[PDB]
């Protein structure tokens, strides 16, 4: 019994330059080499990738934010690489005191280094997100990849900016390190009276939870029907098959219920998107509006 | 009553245990020995849970809270009013959760389909399985186990959690969010690029596979493809729940400090451990 | 306060969404039947959504879902039973009559195309230049049925051209005619590719192609439908 979660055999042909559209071809690289190891598993073909003026702008932008909090880690362990190497999960780039509330005026080494690697992780995921739009126009397929990375960014934006300005200082944002995130999560949620009474939180991990229920059952569901060709969707979309008739009938026998080939990448798009889109509300409101969620929970107002 | 194209697949055969004998549906739902065996286990584990609910004396969903046996009892039973009823529904569960897994099977075997989906299932149980029966033995009593409530589960992961210092600092901890964080990315992802292609711009024709290979290729330079994307989605989520079944199966057994002190290791071996400045000198 | 008003609005969101949600799931299979293919009278609480229109590429035409749904082919099943929710016993051979495990839909009796119009599956001998990159290459090896005897041999992989993999098997039989096995479906070892689905005696059985270079999405369905049909149906001449 073969299981389809590796393949027997790989086959090559020529390098796949791939659907023209509206494209600009000038700004594709050329192709990349062919990987056996991650043919066994998808694709072996890398590359070409599409580099314009955003690709360039937010990548530069997003290494600008990477090399400024590495040239801080430098700093903090005296440029000694032996120091580096044993206590790099526990540098940290802190955003400025609560003293400075929102101006750009805290010096360098008390915080105003944080503002300039904030400043370029700003550029790069917008612009970022701008490519994600525009290759998608290229292409003439709809923008449902930029929506729901939208979803994801709001929740980056409430931590980083839209939370800190409601509260009054920078103070209140994410610091930079591997450790000192994980601390500022933990006292989130203890000065915020236990996250776990944040009725918002609680909807963020039921999709968390449901994100991995739905890509399981999912997943398992294409593999199940792939001796059919259940993987190929579109077509299974434009022309039904047994492959979509059988997924369907599992479920339907299971739990009464059941989906189409297009109507389980609904279910899908929005079990994930709803993640980050009440996780994001969940934050916004702590501190703003609600001190304390137990003292909220006791009154449910 | 049946989908349009449904009566084709509805033949006898594939049943595990019986023969004909439960080889029937109930409206969409199949039957089988393992929906008796389900309804039988399920039936008896709600009818444990109110008579729990009489001896609480409350009938409020948001208050019932059935607790496992004090750590003094051990591995040993307790009197049903003190984690009796507790251990006889967690044996209940237990029974419904494999009936479960066992009808799919036998669902997968009338329909001519892979296991992946009881295959699939059979993780979430070995998590359940580790939190009320693998962790409890290894640490010698029931009552490291969580209770049966809706908001005292969360007390009991809170003080768990708490036990440890901050929970975060358990390394397969760490390698559990991670998997659970990048499922939903590749789940948003996945609905996002299959509905792009079917729902292009308006008054366009349906784009191709062709199509989701140059999209991802023009973004990142790699494109995993649609048999890729469905093996990926069923490894992170399976992962998430391998790693977080380890990162509590280690906890109170091999590893009871502080979690956070764990990671001296890195820090006191001998070629850096003793140089000044940085962080941790 | 604001945080009540969110999380109430939030679940009139949600529940609006449930409803979106599983009326897009009803654009096939419904309006539910009984039995006899007639309109059942509890058709749920949600309705039928309005129609969508596909835009098929390569001037294929449309599709409006939801619309008239037919099997569109006859089904040899007679019941077992006097009430609704028993099953249904094949009439004749249901790997031929295609019912069960073995079941087929009429899809389109066209090949799937390429996003440039071409066939997406071709055999490798006229995929230019396609070959086995890595792996055991199963082309020329002996292929061995359930019933532990060998029904044919390998002489060419059929492969999906813009997505790079191994699609189909094709094996030449006794009679020198040829039949197309699912990849996923099969065991490539060193010395021999092992089909536990079928026996030697049902490789004849497998519908053939009507076209050597292309096979249509009807094809695809009676091929891979017959296969699988085999689990069952060639159980009692599986050995172990
Ligand atoms: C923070 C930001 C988070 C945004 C998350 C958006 C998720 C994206 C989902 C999606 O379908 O995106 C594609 C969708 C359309 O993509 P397209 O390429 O323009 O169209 C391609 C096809 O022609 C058409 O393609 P299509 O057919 O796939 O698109 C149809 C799509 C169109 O979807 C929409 O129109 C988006 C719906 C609004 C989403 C905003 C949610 C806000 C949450 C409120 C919470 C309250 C808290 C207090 O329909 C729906 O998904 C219907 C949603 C049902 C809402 C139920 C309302 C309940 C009312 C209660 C009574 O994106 C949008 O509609 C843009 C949304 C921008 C919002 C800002
Ligand atoms: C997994 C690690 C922890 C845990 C930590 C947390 C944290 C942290 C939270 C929860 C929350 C929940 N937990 Mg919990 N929870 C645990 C184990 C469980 C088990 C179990 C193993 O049997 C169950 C059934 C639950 C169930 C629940 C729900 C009440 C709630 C949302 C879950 C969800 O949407 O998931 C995804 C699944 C789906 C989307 C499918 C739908 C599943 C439905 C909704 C489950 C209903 C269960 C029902 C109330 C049980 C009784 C029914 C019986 C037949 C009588 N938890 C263990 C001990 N759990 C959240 C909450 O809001 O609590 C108040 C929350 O914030
Ligand atoms: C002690 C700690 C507290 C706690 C404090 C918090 C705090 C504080 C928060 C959460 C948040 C969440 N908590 Mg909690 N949480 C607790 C206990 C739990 C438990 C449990 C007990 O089992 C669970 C399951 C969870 C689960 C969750 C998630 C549902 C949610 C995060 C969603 C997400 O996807 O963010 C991950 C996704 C993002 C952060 C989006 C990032 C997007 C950006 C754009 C990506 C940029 C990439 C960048 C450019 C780098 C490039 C990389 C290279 C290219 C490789 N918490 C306890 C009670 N929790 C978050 C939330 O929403 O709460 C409402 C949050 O802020
Ligand atoms: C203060 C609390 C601590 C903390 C303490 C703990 C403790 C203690 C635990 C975790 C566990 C987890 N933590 Mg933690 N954790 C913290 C902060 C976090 C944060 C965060 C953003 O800060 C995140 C993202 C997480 C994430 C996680 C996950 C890796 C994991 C929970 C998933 C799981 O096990 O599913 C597994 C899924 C199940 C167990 C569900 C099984 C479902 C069964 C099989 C079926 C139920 C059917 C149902 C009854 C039927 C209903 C009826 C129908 C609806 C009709 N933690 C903080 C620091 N964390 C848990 C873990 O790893 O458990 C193994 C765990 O015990
Ligand atoms: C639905 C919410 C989930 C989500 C969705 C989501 N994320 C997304 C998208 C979507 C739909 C994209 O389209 C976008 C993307 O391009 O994906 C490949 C992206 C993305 N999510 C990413 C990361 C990411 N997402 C996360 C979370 C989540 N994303 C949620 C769980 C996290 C977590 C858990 O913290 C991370 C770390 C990137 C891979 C990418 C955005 C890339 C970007 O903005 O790049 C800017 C920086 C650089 C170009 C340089 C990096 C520096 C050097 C290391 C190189
Ligand atoms: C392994 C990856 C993820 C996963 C996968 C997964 N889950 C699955 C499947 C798969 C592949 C199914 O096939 C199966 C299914 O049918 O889904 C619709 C299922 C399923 N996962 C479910 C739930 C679920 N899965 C979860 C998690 C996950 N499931 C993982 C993250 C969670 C979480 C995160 O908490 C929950 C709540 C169900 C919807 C379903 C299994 C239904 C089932 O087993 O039915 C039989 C049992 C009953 C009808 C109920 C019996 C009642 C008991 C006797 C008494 C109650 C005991 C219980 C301990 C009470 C505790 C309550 C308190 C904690 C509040
Ligand atoms: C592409 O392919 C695919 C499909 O279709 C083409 C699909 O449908 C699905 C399935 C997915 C969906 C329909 C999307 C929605 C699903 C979720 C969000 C997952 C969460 C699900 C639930 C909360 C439902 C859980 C309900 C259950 C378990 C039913 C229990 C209720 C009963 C009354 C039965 C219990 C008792 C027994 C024993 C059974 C009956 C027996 C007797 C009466 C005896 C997937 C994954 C898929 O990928
Ligand atoms: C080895 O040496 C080299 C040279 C390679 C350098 C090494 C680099 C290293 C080791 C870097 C490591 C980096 C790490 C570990 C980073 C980790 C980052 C983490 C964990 C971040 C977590 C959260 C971040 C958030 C939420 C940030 C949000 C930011 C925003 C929303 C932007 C807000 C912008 C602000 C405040 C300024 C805007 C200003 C104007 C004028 C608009
Ligand atoms: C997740 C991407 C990387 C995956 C790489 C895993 C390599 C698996 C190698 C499989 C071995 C070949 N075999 C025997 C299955 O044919
Ligand atoms: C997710 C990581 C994958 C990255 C793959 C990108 C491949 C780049 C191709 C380089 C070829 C450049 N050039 C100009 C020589 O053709
Ligand atoms: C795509 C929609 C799926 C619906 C899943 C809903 C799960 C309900 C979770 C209940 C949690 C409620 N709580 C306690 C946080 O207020
Ligand atoms: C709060 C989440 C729990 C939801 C449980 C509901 C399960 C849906 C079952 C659908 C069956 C309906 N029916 C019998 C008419 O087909
Ligand atoms: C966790 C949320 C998911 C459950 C949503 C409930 C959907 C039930 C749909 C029932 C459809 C039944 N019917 C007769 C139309 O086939
Ligand atoms: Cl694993
Ligand atoms: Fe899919």
């Amino acid at each position: 019994e073969y299981q389809n979660i590796f393949s027997q055999v790989q086959v090559r042909g020529p390098a796949d330059l791939g659907m023209t559209e509206d494209v600009n071809l000038a700004n594709r690289s050329g192709v990349g080499p062919f990987s056996t190891l991650l043919g066994w598993f998808g694709n072996a073909q890398l590359g070409p990738i599409y580099l314009g003026s955003l690709g360039v702008l937010s990548l530069f932008s997003g290494l600008m934010w990477f090399f400024t909090i590495g040239i801080w880690f430098w700093y903090q362990a005296g440029w000694n690489p032996a120091v580096f190497l044993r206590d790099l999960f526990f540098f940290s780039l802190e955003p400025p005191a609560p003293e400075y509330g929102l101006s750009f005026a805290a010096p360098l080494k008390e915080g105003g280094l944080w503002l300039i690697a904030s400043f370029f992780m700003f550029v790069a995921v917008w612009s970022w997100w701008g490519r994600t739009y525009l290759r998608a126009q290229a292409l003439g397929m709809g923008k449902h990849t930029a929506w729901a990375f939208l979803s994801a960014i709001w929740l980056w934006m409430v931590l980083g900016f839209i939370r800190p300005i409601l509260m009054g200082s920078w103070s209140e944002a994410v610091p930079y390190g591997i450790f000192s995130h994980l601390d500022w999560t933990n006292n989130f949620s203890l000065v915020h009276g236990n996250l776990f009474y944040n009725p918002f939180h609680g909807l963020s991990i039921a999709f968390l939870y449901g994100s991995a229920l739905l890509f399981a059952m999912h997943g398992a569901t294409i593999l199940a029907v792939s001796r059919f060709g259940g993987e190929r969707e579109l077509e299974q979309i434009a022309d039904r098959g047994t492959a979509a008739e059988r997924a369907a009938l599992f479920w339907r026998w299971t739990m009464g219920f059941n989906a189409t080939m297009e109507g389980i990448h609904r279910w899908a798009i929005w079990m994930a998107v709803l993640v980050t889109l009440t996780g994001g509300i969940g934050i916004l409101l702590s501190g703003t509006v609600v001190d304390n969620w137990y003292v909220w929970g006791q009154n449910h107002g | 009553a049946l989908l349009s194209f449904e009566r084709k697949y509805r033949v006898p055969g594939g049943t595990l245990v019986g023969g004909n004998l439960f080889d029937f549906w109930v409206g969409p739902f199949y039957v089988g020995f393992f929906g008796v065996a389900t309804f039988f286990f399920a039936a008896l584990g709600i009818i444990l849970i109110a008579w729990s609910a009489v001896l609480q004396g409350t009938w409020n969903p948001q208050l019932i809270s059935v607790y496992p046996p004090a750590l003094e009892y051990g591995l040993g039973g307790a009197p049903l009013a003190k984690g009796g009823l507790w251990q006889i529904i967690t044996i209940c569960a237990t029974g419904a959760f494999v009936s479960w897994a066992l009808r799919e099977v036998e669902i997968c075997r009338k329909l001519g389909i892979g296991y992946h989906i009881p295959f699939a299932f059979a993780f979430a149980i070995l998590a359940y399985l580790t939190l009320v029966l693998f962790r409890p033995v290894m640490m010698g009593a029931w009552g490291y186990a969580f209770p049966y409530g809706i908001w005292t589960h969360l007390d009991w992961v809170s003080n768990t959690g708490y036990t440890y210092g901050n929970f975060h600092y358990n390394p397969a901890h760490m390698i559990a969010i991670s998997f659970f964080f990048t499922n939903a990315l590749a789940l948003a992802l996945h609905g996002a690029l299959v509905l792009s292609a079917a729902n292009p711009e308006k008054g366009k024709e349906m784009r191709t596979p062709d199509h989701e290979d140059t999209f991802f290729r023009d973004l990142v330079g790699y494109s995993i493809g649609t048999l890729g994307i469905h093996r990926l989605g069923l490894l992170l989520s399976l992962s998430a729940v391998f790693f977080s079944a380890l990162c509590m199966i280690i906890t109170g057994t091999i590893w009871f400090d502080q979690w956070v002190d764990w990671w001296q290791w890195w820090v006191k071996l001998p070629w850096w451990a003793n140089i000044p400045g940085g962080i941790n000198g | 306060d604001l945080a009540s008003l969110a999380i109430y609005s939030f679940w009139i969101f949600l529940a609006g969404l449930i409803y979106y949600l599983q009326t897009e799931n009803m654009r096939e299979g419904y309006p539910l039947e009984n039995e006899d293919g007639t309109p059942a009278a509890n058709q749920g609480p949600f309705p039928l959504p309005k129609p969508k229109t596909f835009i098929l590429p390569h001037g294929r035409g449309t599709l409006t879902v939801p619309g008239p749904e037919s099997e569109d082919r006859p089904i040899a099943l007679a019941r077992t039973a006097v009430s609704e929710g028993f099953p249904h016993a094949p009439t004749g051979d249901p790997m031929k009559d295609g019912v069960g495990p073995a079941s087929w839909v009429a899809r389109r009796d066209l090949p799937e195309l390429d996003g440039h119009g071409h066939n997406k599956i071709k055999p490798m001998k006229a995929a230019a230049g396609f070959h086995v990159s890595a792996g055991k290459n199963p082309i020329g090896l002996p292929v061995r049925g359930c019933d532990l005897e060998i029904a044919g041999k390998v002489v060419d992989i059929w492969v999906d051209i813009p997505e790079q993999m191994a699609r189909f098997l094709e094996v030449e039989l006794k009679d020198g005619s040829t039949r197309l096995l699912p990849m996923q479906m099969v065991k490539v070892q060193s010395n021999r590719v092992h089909v536990n689905a079928l026996s030697s005696d049902l490789f004849a059985g497998i519908p053939t192609i009507k076209s050597p270079t292309e096979v249509t999405l009807l094809e695809e369905d009676k091929i891979c439908g017959y296969v699988a049909g085999g689990l069952m149906y060639a159980a009692p001449k599986r050995k172990s």
